[PDB]
DNA sequence: GGTTTTTGTCTGGCTTCACACTTGATTTGCATCACTGTG
DNA sequence: CACAGTGATACAGCCCTTAACAAAAACCCG
DNA sequence: CACAGTGATGCAAATCAAGTGTGAAGCCAGACAAAAACC
DNA sequence: CGGGTTTTTGTTAAGGGCTGTATCACTGTG
């Protein structure tokens, strides 16, 4: 049977394409980086995303992995509401 | 073996 | 039938999230009020 | 020399690949 | 029976902060074992 | 004290793609 799309695969049915890769991934992480796998994959994914010209997604991932800056201050929300010529209902 | 020196290896998340 | 893919399981051990009770202490949502503006 | 718009358009800035080389900072040991 | 505002007010609904011990869920180990679409 | 080794950062040019800003003749309260 021909293979299907990788994203459409379930959580369990996608480990047998990555079994033959995580071995060298983690041995490289041990021998060169120190042992971290999530961090080195973060670096690789940021590099791939920036090469693909998806800097918006790269910045979103950087923000979510770093301290979450989500949420605007009430003062700046009021500043936007007043300077952008907006009304309360809008 | 003799140590040849070199710059220390920082965390991969701390580089450019 | 062959071949490849796709799900299923196996037990001990680990981490990670939800809740079981209670009492307040807030934050947030939405209806109400008499009006406008284009004729 | 009022000052903050008003929106479509075009050009500049910043950044990614190729690959080989160059300038520069941190330890080791004679 | 126009309809989308217009913002302040006030009450009701929702979420949470405080205490620790549980349950409930996802995943890890490497390996074995059934369904399903093309020849 | 300074080569020697290792690691960090930048540089050269041809193209592609996203993002930011200047430019054009106008507006209104008079």
């Amino acid at each position: 049977r021909p293979r299907q799309h990788l994203l459409s695969l379930t959580r369990r049915a996608q480990k047998h394409r990555l079994r033959e890769l995580k071995i060298q991934v983690k041995e490289f992480a041990d021998k060169e980086e120190g042992g971290d796998v999530k961090a080195v994959c973060l670096t690789l994914f940021l590099l791939a995303l920036r090469a693909r010209n998806e800097h918006r997604q790269a910045d979103e991932l950087e923000a979510i992995m770093q301290g979450r800056g989500s949420g605007l201050q009430p003062a700046v929300c009021l500043a936007i509401r007043v300077n952008t010529f907006l009304s309360c209902s809008q | 073996h003799i140590n040849k020196g070199g710059r220390p290896r920082q965390h991969l998340l701390s580089l450019t």
